[PDB]
């Protein structure tokens, strides 16, 4: 019953923790509490390893105990918050943090923890406030500094940018070396000027976070199959994603599980998230050989068993370090071969991940040392898009001549052709080829609809729809879950674009822009007098800042135009209004890349070192447009300017993209799938041969 | 308005 005894034991446990040996720390803490139950600090310390071990349930009970004993223990409130957060109970965690700040106004971690909730709710100006307060109180606070840095990144606050960057690197350098988990999140690492070893090292550490969370299950390694006999000659592939729903990942690959060859492959899909109700989820469930809802199985042990139960040869991780991920599954190693694919644009840095699926343009062999996995190359690009299936109404277009431009007033629709046939005076420009309606009563009716901002009209019996009102006319078609059953008008005046301008667009989230990237565009815009840059309020708080920096680089306000975020279908379709897309080189347009290319809009890129800064190039290569790929800032500007001045050249390239998007393999999910199948079987043969994974660069 | 799903970190 001795406090002193217990006190010493605590001192010992804290030692055992420092020497990284978690196992033992817990055993000691537990004995310290056995001797003296009313020990606050023991309770607090035992809690946080239980938290580390992912035993939250319990870790919570102990934090609750700690408080009851020491009501002024501000440090325990804060942590209990973190726990409650990690238990999807945001409400109660929020209560802890505020309660902690109220008790100790000066306690800095609370202020940061609070900011972090705000960050996850996507209210950023508040998150920033609270980070600034936290840093004021404790001017040396990595977690807070780094998280702040990321917010400022998202709103395009670029104050002290260069010192901020150097400072980040600086902090990460320290933390990597002091063997402490780094404040920069691997998903963001690509945004800063770190070394590639540094980036791999970060990933590596978050790799080890799962490793500890599963060690405490004490599970025997699994016996993997060694041949295809039990599965009847079929290779059993398992996709594991938290985004079989309305989400980019689905927007890309929803067709693929459907497209596998049933003779040679058996497809298992493992959803990490509950059914959201959308058609994406439905298709995948309808088309995969087996669909397993792992969100019903929170325990990682039983989940992994369930995978191994199913006899999976290749397990595909589509999440990496993104929201809703559960890599503890992969860490448990239920399939002999485990590959990263499509979903996460970076190395896992982890031992339990065998292959990363990519290509030579995105991950050339020089830079194989960036990844911890062996490379598996697809023959063209590893990227892919459902656009062909999702948006068939964009295969063809027709235009109105209102005075021959291809992107001023556009018309798309499944039944466009029959409607043009109803019309008396259509003219047929050659490139397929592009129908042009002349300025008649018809044309005038359409344009007046647009002008008065009316939902829809009827011409010769066909429905003509304002392409700003689609969510009203048909919710499902606007989200991309249905194909639109009318004809849709899209025009520059709808978005306040100047009818006779050169429109450079970039539709990405604004965090992808940095002061360099902006400078380049500034230059381009100066050299092309009839130009405007088209951006998105993503988020809206971002807009003033760009406007600001744009103005200091010497651009009048009216030179940059902001549009609001739109539903998928409208978003893709209005890409047709743009003349050239200008790609962010810090981090490329990924899904967006596909989106803008589908509209027939050429995109200028400047590939860098990081995978994520190379994807766009890789897409353009596959398409067959190397003249759009710049070797440096300088060349980037020139390619843009050439497009923006040389209207003949512009037309040549635009026509190329338009044609190529069909005829190249890029938007070809069937061909894509078959290649993915090749690469699968290669991986298998090799492992069945008795070999540990090596590069599959062919 | 309308917000759309996008990828983001693990928090
Ligand atoms: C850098 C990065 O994280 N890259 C990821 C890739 O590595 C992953 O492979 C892709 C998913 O697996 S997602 C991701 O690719 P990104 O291009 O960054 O897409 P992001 O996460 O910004 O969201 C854009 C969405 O908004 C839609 N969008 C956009 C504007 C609009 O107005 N309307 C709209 O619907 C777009 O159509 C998209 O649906």
């Amino acid at each position: 019953s001795c406090p002193t005894h217990a006190d010493s034991l605590n001192n010992l446990a804290n030692i055992k923790r420092e020497q990284g040996n978690i196992e033992e720390a817990v055993r000691l803490y537990r004995k310290a509490l056995e001797v003296f139950p009313e020990f606050a600090a023991a309770h607090s310390n035992l809690a946080s390893v239980l938290q580390q071990q992912g035993k939250l349930q319990e870790a919570l009970m102990h934090y609750k105990e700690a408080i009851r004993i020491s009501p002024t223990f501000a440090d325990a409130y804060s942590n209990m918050g973190n726990t409650l957060k990690e238990m999807q109970d945001v409400q109660g965690a929020l209560q802890c943090y505020t309660r902690a700040i109220q008790i100790n106004p000066a306690f800095a971690d609370a202020h940061s923890n609070l900011a972090s909730i705000h960050k996850d709710s996507g209210n950023i100006p508040e998150a920033i406030a609270s980070y600034r307060t936290a840093l004021k109180l404790k001017p040396d606070f990595p977690d807070a500094y780094c998280n702040l840095a990321h917010c400022l990144q998202i709103v395009c606050d670029w104050t002290d940018y260069d010192e901020r960057m150097k400072k980040l690197v600086s902090i990460v350098a320290d933390q990597l070396e002091k063997n402490r988990l780094p404040s920069v999140h691997p998903h963001h690492s690509m945004l800063y000027p770190l070394s590639h070893g540094f980036r791999k090292a970060i990933a590596e550490r978050h790799g080890n976070l799962c490793l500890d969370k599963i060690n405490v299950l004490h599970k025997p390694p699994y016996e993997h199959p060694k041949d295809l006999k039990l599965s009847d000659g079929r290779l059993r592939v398992g996709y594991v994603s938290s985004d079989f729903g309305n989400h980019p990942t689905s927007h890309l690959m929803q067709s693929i599980p459907g497209m596998h060859n049933p003779d040679k492959f058996e497809v298992f899909c493992y959803a990490l998230s509950p059914d959201d109700g959308t058609n994406f989820r439905v298709k995948v469930m309808a088309e995969a050989n087996h669909f397993i809802d792992l969100s019903q199985i929170p325990c990682n042990g039983k989940a992994a068993d369930r995978i191994h139960q199913d006899g999976i040869h290749i397990l595909v991780n589509m999440n990496g370090y993104t929201k809703g991920a559960r890599n503890e599954l992969f860490a448990l190693r239920p399939a002999p071969i485990q590959a990263m694919w499509l979903g996460y644009p970076g190395t896992s840095g982890a031992l339990f991940m065998d292959y990363i699926i990519t290509d030579q343009e995105t991950s050339p062999a020089e830079v194989a040392e960036q990844y911890s996995e062996k490379l598996a190359y697809m023959p063209h690009t590893f990227f892919i898009g459902d656009h062909a299936n999702m948006f068939p109404h964009l295969k063809k277009k027709a235009v109105i001549d209102f005075k021959i431009y291809d992107n001023r007033i556009v018309l798309n629709g499944i039944d466009l052709k029959a409607f043009l046939d109803s019309l008396p005076d259509v003219k047929i420009v050659k490139m397929l080829n592009m129908p042009v309606i002349p300025m008649n009563t018809i044309a005038e009716a359409v344009i007046e609809m647009i002008n008065r901002g009316q939902i829809q009209i009827t011409i010769n019996g066909f429905s003509i729809s304002n392409g700003l009102a689609t969510t009203q006319i048909n919710n499902k078609a606007a989200t991309g879950e249905e194909v639109p059953r009318t004809i849709i008008v899209t025009t520059r005046s709808q978005y306040g674009l100047p009818e006779d301008a050169i429109v450079y667009c970039n539709f990405n989230q604004l965090y992808k822009i940095d002061p360099s990237t902006l400078q380049m565009w500034a230059n381009i815009l100066k050299r092309v007098p009839n130009s405007v840059l088209w951006l998105l309020r993503f988020p809206a708080v971002g807009e003033p800042n760009i406007q600001q920096y744009a103005q200091n680089m010497g651009l009048p306000q009216n030179r940059i135009i902001f549009s609001p975020v739109a539903p998928k279908e409208e978003h893709v379709r209005r890409g047709q209004l743009a003349d050239v897309c200008l790609d962010t080189p810090l981090c490329n347009g990924h899904t967006t890349g596909m989106d803008v290319l589908w509209a027939g809009t050429p995109m200028v890129t400047m590939p860098g070192e990081t995978l994520a800064s190379r994807v766009a190039a890789s897409q353009l290569t596959c398409l067959g447009c190397l003249e759009l790929i710049a070797k440096n800032r300088q060349e980037y500007e020139d390619i843009a300017v050439k497009l923006g001045t040389d209207l003949e050249y512009l037309k040549k390239v635009r026509g190329k993209v338009w044609k190529q998007r069909i005829s190249s393999p890029l938007f070809n999910t069937k061909q894509y799938t078959m290649e993915l199948e090749r690469l699968y079987l290669q991986m298998w043969e090799h492992y069945a041969a008795g070999n540990k994974p090596d590069h599959m660069i062919k | 308005p309308v917000s759309v799903p996008y990828a983001s970190a693990q928090s």
